């Protein structure tokens, strides 16, 4: 009984299931070819790819 | 003097009371299955 | 007579408390490989066809 | 003081201690929702994260978001997307905003469906036997136009028309779609947006009462113990007197 | 035990006093004291000033060594090549 | 003291305030109620934590925040359940815990006694505020009733309500003040129950026949110290089989809707533990009389001490002193249900009614109980 | 003790140690930072709450609250004034509470030193985290920074990390953690305090000559009483006059601007206290190396007792022993402008060189100093 509700409490902190539906949702699949392609905004970031 | 008695076979095991303690206390390796250990 | 499996247990075990301890851990630790995995049938023999588990083998892997 | 009925109880699949939901009414449920329901009352409070509680496998739910969702995507490069992308959205809703909403209604307001079963009192029977019950208004009693007669509504005044005929839809399974049939699997559906941990609970429900058959006596073995020197005291009064 | 009464044991040492109205709140403060002030003033700047001094000099050392090294560039290296 | 580990950090005789503290031998089970506050205090703190991680205090977002809890974080539904729920079965055992106080006479400790009634008197703020936090529609209205019920105060009252409210009315700069209060306001309990269970160090606990017990005393820490983990234990299964099976059953509010100003709800009502005091006021149709019994309500329990009329402590050796003592019971049992019910006149009269009894039991009868059997016994 | 009203509550009798708490006769102002915290620490936490009443905690609000604060709100700016201003003014008395403690070799207690140490590890932690809440510019990257620096530990440092962030990265959830514990976390060093300070009234406070004072010993209400609200008062200006004429001064960093996980800004540094300890982490060009260090600066503070190599406690009759310390007030003023100032080449080797001498004086020098004396004196 003291094991599991430990992990029980300590796993409200660590990660919400809403952010990890968020990390990592750049599949790509799409760019545009060549040297130009697309892009798109991964973990808050953006630049080119 | 220095006779170190029972106090070492004593702290032995305490020592390997914790060390099993942690494995069991976490999971990690979950540790080669060894009876049922989960997927 | 040979002892009780008891009055041998208490000798062996009980008596020094350092293993009167471990003991304790290492029962723990198989207690809840083996106990938990028996809750789960209990439970799931009560839900049959009303659960994926059950239920995903009509669609899973087309 | 209008009498307010109440809905007599019905056997639930899940009603009993350790019944759980069923997964299969489920997908027809949500069915349901996006045919019909999409119409006026929305849920916002749900994502398409459903994955394996309606059984949907993540491929599976994927294609069925994709082609659900958002408008534009193009305000000054600012702004969401067509074609959600994954999973992320919400359910998209009929309305832009309260009064556009209302208007439509003809002054009702749809209420929120996401967690209507614990908010209304009487619990699930009372949408289904609300659906199903449709009266002929009484003699002697008027309505308005929208408004219908229907008993167990408090003012049994409703504008909401009558959703449901013997065969609204087609199910994805086949089973025919019966006006019983169908409002019962809805009303499981909603049941199960309202505490999405529903199946999940009644695991420790049953596990940890069989980790406390253990305890009780065993606690209650200890203490009968340590006080047995108490209850097994003698007193004797011997003085020189 | 109780703070005050078991304290330590002193033999023969008398006190005196006077109330606080008899006398005042300034026996010669100026006069007595500013001589005072100087004569304990000197017994520690001996040993208290020269480790800040030598920070100062480091300070301002420190950054004129700093100065020259960024602000010209053609010090070192001139623009010719 | 030879070597004896309980000096040598003096902070550890201080600790001996507990285990050789002495107690009395015959001990009723109506004595654990001591300790089972403390644990439901305890866990309320910890479990009263991890939600204000994920909580927000807006007008805008708190409903939103608390719907996130119990869909979106992994054993989020758990923390809500057992905080709520670990409410009432906190008063559940609080009122027990007063009751043995009458019944056995221990208000006889004079002090002990009073800041005994503080320390209740908080609670029921503290208990209060967080049931706004929700931010739903009960907890809206819920909360214009019982401040706005505060201007009857005849010159000050219009300034002072308006001043809670930072403003005209229940709009946002409300809502975070009782945010900011309900969070703190517990740790001060946890202050003066430190101090309310000094004094009693001093004269030792009372003992279920009245008698000074000094002949018989047990230490505390073989005996005791099992019996309340034992009653430690039952608490759980009290509070997990209700907040595990039966979620909402003492969860009595419906009323998740997003509070909207314009729309009132036809019934509205405390939550339980409340209500009896909510049904004294309805019974005064004067206002401002009526504001009074209701705070006059509590406080009576300090004057209780003034009137202890006769010559033994104990109740459990006099039958009429007895006797009322539990019609009083229903009594209590009796305006519960009452408030709970409709202003309508099969039920208005009847409050009316036991709500002079009410009085009358206590500030009447029982006092005068104690003279007669004196006066039988030939004392 | 008769009619005494100092025994009739108990409580009282717990309030006689401080009034007749004996104390030596000779004690210099130094003596004075033993209070100044204490009133330093309570203004905090009433002006550290009416804050919270205007405060709300989320990404999308944090910001725009703190400018509701300054603007709308009646006497709103000196609140927010007086509590930052209020940490600055916290520390410049807290390091002076541990100067004293070496220079008198008070640390010879050997219990309340230890509680000294966690005493000031703690709000150490606290004084950071309120300063993210701002949720300001400087408060983002400063709070990735020191973070992500943990990140060192060589197996669990990134589960453990990503664990506290609740993310990938410093967005929401970050936050709201970081309110609810700057606010609960204050009261368990005032619980502490109240342990700090017991030990001490065993052995009574030492002073300057560092010689047991038993034979001359004061009451503590007539006389000391006055002396701390006079040094009481001399706080309220160099508060008032700083957090009233001259707001930004103290408040260094200059950056109000709303956060942009984007932009950079060009120079990154906490606030000023901080410095120093950051000072020592940029000289290691090793990583994992480098945090330990950190971590290593305060905890030798824990160490020094064992150092005591001398026959007589004090520092003022040892002129060696006082030449050295002198020098380590340098080193450390030092550090302070070290990592005030950019990396280019001229810096980066003095803090190289300021660092090792840090340690060698502590750890070396110091505890040489006293064996020369002993053998100087012919002990
Ligand atoms: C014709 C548009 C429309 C359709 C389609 C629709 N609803 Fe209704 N429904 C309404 C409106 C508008 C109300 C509230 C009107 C009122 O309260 O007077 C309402 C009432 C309700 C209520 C009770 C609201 C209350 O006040 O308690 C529920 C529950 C409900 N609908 C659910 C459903 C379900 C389930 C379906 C699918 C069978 C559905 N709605 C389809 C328009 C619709
Ligand atoms: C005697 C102690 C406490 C009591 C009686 C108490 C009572 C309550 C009650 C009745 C509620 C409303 C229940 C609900 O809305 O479901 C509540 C909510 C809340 N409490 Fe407490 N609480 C206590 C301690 C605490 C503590 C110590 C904290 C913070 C550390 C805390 C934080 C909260 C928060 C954030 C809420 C809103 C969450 C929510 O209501 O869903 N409470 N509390
Ligand atoms: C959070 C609230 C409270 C806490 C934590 C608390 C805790 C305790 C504890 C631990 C004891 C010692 C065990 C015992 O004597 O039963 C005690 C004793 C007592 N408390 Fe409280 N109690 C609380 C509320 C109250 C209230 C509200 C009252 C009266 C209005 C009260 C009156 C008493 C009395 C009279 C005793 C001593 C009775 C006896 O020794 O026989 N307590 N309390
Ligand atoms: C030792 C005690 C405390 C210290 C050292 C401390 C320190 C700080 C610091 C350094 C800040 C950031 C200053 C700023 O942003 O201008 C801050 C902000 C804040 N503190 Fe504290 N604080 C203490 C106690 C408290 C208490 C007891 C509370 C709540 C009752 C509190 C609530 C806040 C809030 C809400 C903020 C954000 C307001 C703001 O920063 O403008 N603090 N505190
Ligand atoms: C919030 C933090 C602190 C508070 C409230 C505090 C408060 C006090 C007070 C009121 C005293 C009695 C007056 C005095 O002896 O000067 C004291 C003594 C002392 N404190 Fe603290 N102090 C704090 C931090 C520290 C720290 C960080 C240390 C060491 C690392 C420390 C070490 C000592 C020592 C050694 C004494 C006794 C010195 C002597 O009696 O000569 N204190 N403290
Ligand atoms: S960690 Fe990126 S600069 Fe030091």
């Amino acid at each position: 009984a003291a094991k599991n509700v430990v992990s029980q409490f300590v796993s409200s902190m660590s990660a919400s299931a809403d952010v990890l539906a968020m990390s990592k949702i750049e599949i790509k699949l799409s760019d545009i070819p060549e040297g130009k392609n697309m892009a798109f905004k991964w973990r808050g970031k953006p630049l080119f790819v | 003097r220095q006779l170190a008695r029972n106090w070492v076979p004593t702290a032995s095991l305490w020592g390997a009371v914790g060390a099993v303690g942690l494995v069991w206390a976490t999971d990690w390796r979950l540790i080669l299955d060894w009876v049922p250990y989960i997927n | 007579v040979a002892p009780t499996l008891t009055a041998r247990l208490y000798s062996l075990l009980f008596r020094r408390t350092s293993t009167f301890a471990l003991t304790i851990v290492v029962g723990a630790l198989f207690f809840e490989r083996a106990f938990d995995q028996g809750a789960d049938a209990i439970y799931e023999h009560i839900n049959e066809g009303k659960l994926w588990k059950h239920i995903k083998h009509k669609y899973e892997n087309k | 003081s209008d009498l307010e009925l109440h809905p007599p109880s019905y056997p639930w699949s899940h009603r009993g201690l350790l019944s759980s939901l069923d997964h299969t009414s489920i997908r027809r449920g949500f069915q349901v929702y996006k045919q019909v329901c999409s119409s006026c009352h929305s849920m916002d409070y749900v994502a398409y994260r459903h994955l394996v509680g309606v059984c949907y496998t993540e491929d599976e739910a994927k294609a069925l978001a994709e082609e659900v969702e958002v408008q534009d995507g193009p305000n000054e490069d600012g702004e969401m997307f067509m074609r959600p992308g994954k999973l992320s959205d919400y359910f998209p809703k009929p309305y832009p905003n309260p009064e556009a909403a209302r208007a439509a209604n003809n002054g009702a307001l749809p209420p929120d469906l996401s967690y209507i079963v614990r908010a209304r009192h009487g619990g699930e029977d009372y949408v289904f036997s609300l659906l199903t019950g449709y009266c002929e208004p009484p003699t002697g009693v008027s309505l308005r136009e929208g408004l219908y007669f229907n008993p167990y509504f408090p003012g049994q005044a409703i504008g909401m028309a009558p959703p449901i005929y013997n065969e609204v839809l087609e199910f994805d399974d086949g089973t025919p779609a019966t006006m019983s049939q169908v409002a019962k699997d809805v009303c499981t559906f909603l049941r199960w947006a309202a505490e999405p941990e529903h199946d999940h609970r009644k695991r420790m429900g049953l596990k940890m009462l069989l980790m406390m058959g253990l305890l009780l006596p065993l606690v209650y073995a200890m203490k009968r113990h340590k006080w047995s020197v108490l209850k097994s005291r003698k007193l004797a009064y011997r003085p020189p007197k | 035990g109780r703070q005050f009464g078991h304290l330590t044991r002193v033999r023969h040492v008398i006190t005196y006093s006077l109330s606080p109205f008899e006398q005042r709140a300034f026996p010669h403060y100026f006069s007595k004291g500013i001589p005072n002030v100087l004569r304990r003033t000197r017994a520690c700047i001996l040993r208290v000033a020269p480790p800040f001094v030598a920070f100062y000099l480091v300070y301002t050392w420190g950054t004129q060594e700093f100065e020259k090294s960024k602000r010209k560039n053609p010090a070192a290296y001139e623009n010719d090549r | 003291m030879t070597n004896i580990r309980k000096s040598h950090p003096l902070m550890k005789i201080v600790n001996n305030a507990f285990i050789d503290l002495p107690a009395p031998s015959n001990i009723s089970s109506w004595w654990n109620f001591g300790s089972l506050l403390g644990i439901c205090l305890i866990l309320q703190i910890l479990t009263g934590l991890f939600l204000a991680m994920h909580y927000t205090s807006d007008t805008t977002t708190a409903f939103s925040s608390v719907t996130h809890i119990c869909r979106d974080v992994n054993y989020g539904w758990i923390i809500r359940y057992m905080h709520a729920n670990g409410a009432s079965m906190f008063f559940i055992c609080l009122y027990m815990h007063v009751g043995r106080g009458l019944y056995y006479g221990s208000y006889t400790f004079l002090e002990t006694w009073n800041i005994g009634v503080i320390l209740l008197l908080t609670v029921m703020a503290t208990a209060f505020m967080g049931y706004v936090l929700p931010w739903g529609q009960m907890s809206f209205w819920g909360a214009t009733v019982i401040t706005n019920l505060l201007s009857a105060i005849p010159y000050i009252g219009t300034n002072l309500v308006e001043w809670i409210w930072g403003g005209f009315s229940v709009d946002k700069a409300t809502l975070t003040r009782f945010f900011a209060f309900h969070f703190i306001l517990p740790f001060i309990i946890m202050a003066i129950a430190m101090v309310h269970l000094l004094f009693l160090h001093e004269t030792g606990s009372n003992n279920p026949t009245g008698i000074s017990s000094d002949v018989d005393k047990i230490p505390f820490h073989p005996y005791y110290t099992i019996k309340d983990i034992l009653g430690a234990l039952l608490l759980i299964l009290a509070l997990m089989l209700l907040v595990l099976f039966a979620p909402d059953l003492l969860g009595d509010p419906d009323n998740y809707t997003p509070a909207n100003p314009l729309n009132t709800p036809p019934h509205i009502k405390p939550e339980w533990y409340f209500l009896f005091a909510y049904a004294i006021l309805r019974s005064i149709p004067n206002k401002l009389g009526g504001v009074l019994a209701l705070a006059f309500s509590i406080l009576i329990l300090a004057l209780i001490p003034l009137l202890h009329t006769s010559k033994q402590r104990s109740m459990m050796f006099r039958p009429l002193s007895q006797c009322l003592f539990w019609a009083l019971v229903a009594d209590l049992l009796t305006l519960t249900w009452i408030g709970g019910q409709p202003v309508e006149h099969p039920y208005i009269t009847i409050g009316q009614l036991a709500s002079v009894l009410y009085f009358l039991l206590i500030l009447v009868l029982m006092p005068t109980a104690g003279t007669i059997e004196n006066k039988l016994l030939k004392w």
